[PDB]
């Protein structure tokens, strides 16, 4: 019960294997599968996608009952995920974050505990809490328990001073990459690019409905609610209007003590995280190969999962420029 | 109404849309400003990637929501 099984590549499926291994080593998600707790959350009736949760859970069960050097096939799981998300039919190269989003949405939908107003008078935090309650009245699953947080977006009119707030749920954060750092670009620099004051002027002027006209506004994100599992997605793609290229910039991310105090909403308690998994991409935007580096929940040791090959690694080997998705858990 | 898109390098852009706008319409509006073709764009909101053939209203996307624009690193 060490969870060091490899996954067979079925034909350009390293993106899927990398994500599956990151999820396999997401302690609470793994445990939900191993303890069969999903069975009581599945929906009654002939549903086209109950087999998605069942085959995902069976794969995780297989990985965590495997012996040293075992390689298992996720072919039955692939059949189910491509039925939920037909873009994954066949054997083409795909983006791991795209796959992650569709897979978690499919799992969430199948174990959702849910089966079927002007708030200007409220203080910001209470509006946030009410919008959160409204969200959970639609989307309430074990999958969401782990991954979902809430952003606050504050949009201030520079003319009348009105700050319009909205609260957007998130299951991951996709971070722009800073152009250079001193001496290196850090994950915190990228978080700051995400959460900074965005000036909206010129072509981007919003309409202020208090002023009844287009006005220069300042927009800023803060984190109103932190998730148990924080997935950070680095935007490794150039904005070229001719041909995107991959951004291979080293982003220095911490193994431990990722402290997000400075991104929390005003007077909102903040979270600190430790890394437990990384999805790595090597190649171009058009093709390449994925691996995963994952910390075993039980032993705390890191391994490289590269399709059928699972090998031990030092924590000193985990931070690389190939990192694309970072999986953080509360400290 | 207006919604926002957090683009690739730090900026946000502002789109004028209606709830009935299709995801294709939204991607075209992003292309009009950014020169990124719709077939390269992925838009994330509330953990869901928005799909061609659906509308903003299908996702209950309200005024001043932010879509997160992200490209692809294909791998196999
Ligand atoms: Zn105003």
């Amino acid at each position: 019960a060490q969870g060091l099984a490899g996954l067979r590549n079925l034909g350009n499926t390293s993106f899927m294997n990398s994500i599956l291994q990151c999820l396999s080593n997401t302690r609470e998600l793994r445990d939900y599968c191993l303890q069969r707790l999903y069975m009581r959350d599945l929906h009654h009736g002939s549903n086209a996608h109950t087999a998605l949760v069942e085959e995902f859970a069976k794969l995780i069960q297989t990985i965590w009952t495997s012996s040293p050097n075992d390689v298992v096939s996720p072919s039955e799981f692939k059949t189910q995920i491509q039925r939920y998300a037909p873009r994954f039919v066949g054997y083409n190269q795909q983006d791991a974050q795209e796959f992650l989003r569709f897979l978690l949405d499919g799992l969430h939908n199948e174990v959702n505990r849910v089966t079927l107003e002007n708030l200007d008078h409220l203080p910001d935090d209470e509006k946030g809490r009410q919008m959160w309650r409204k969200y959970l009245e639609r989307e309430d699953s074990r999958i969401g328990d782990l991954f979902v947080g809430q952003l606050k977006s504050s949009l201030t009119c520079t003319d009348c001073g009105y700050c319009s707030t909205v609260f957007d749920p998130f299951w991951d954060l996709s971070l722009p990459i800073a152009k250079r750092g001193y001496p290196e670009v850090t994950l915190m620099d990228c978080m700051r690019l995400f959460t900074k004051e965005d000036v909206l002027d010129g072509d981007e002027k919003p309409t202020c409905c208090r002023c009844r006209g287009r006005k220069r506004c300042i927009k800023k994100f803060s984190i109103q609610r932190f998730p148990k599992i924080l997935v950070l997605h680095l935007k490794r793609f150039s904005e070229s209007r001719i041909r995107t290229s991959k951004l291979t910039t080293f982003v220095n991310f911490p193994l431990r003590d990722l402290d997000l105090r400075e991104f929390a909403s005003e007077n909102t308690n903040h979270a600190v995280y430790n890394l437990y998994a990384v999805s790595n991409h090597s190649g171009t935007t058009m093709g390449g190969h994925y691996t995963a580096y994952c910390r075993s929940p039980g032993t705390g040791e890191w391994h490289t999962f590269n399709d059928s090959s699972v090998t031990p690694m030092s924590s000193s080997q985990v931070r690389t420029s190939d990192a694309y998705l970072l999986f953080y858990e509360l400290a | 109404m207006q919604i926002f898109v957090k683009t690739l390098t730090g900026k946000t852009i502002t789109l004028e849309v209606e709830p009935s706008d299709t995801i294709e319409n939204v991607k075209a509006k992003i292309q009009d400003k950014e020169g990124i073709p719709p077939d390269q764009q992925r838009l994330i909101f509330a953990g869901k990637q928005l799909e061609d053939g659906r509308t903003l209203s299908d996702y209950n996307i309200q005024k001043e929501s932010t879509l997160h624009l992200v490209l692809r690193l294909r791998g196999g």
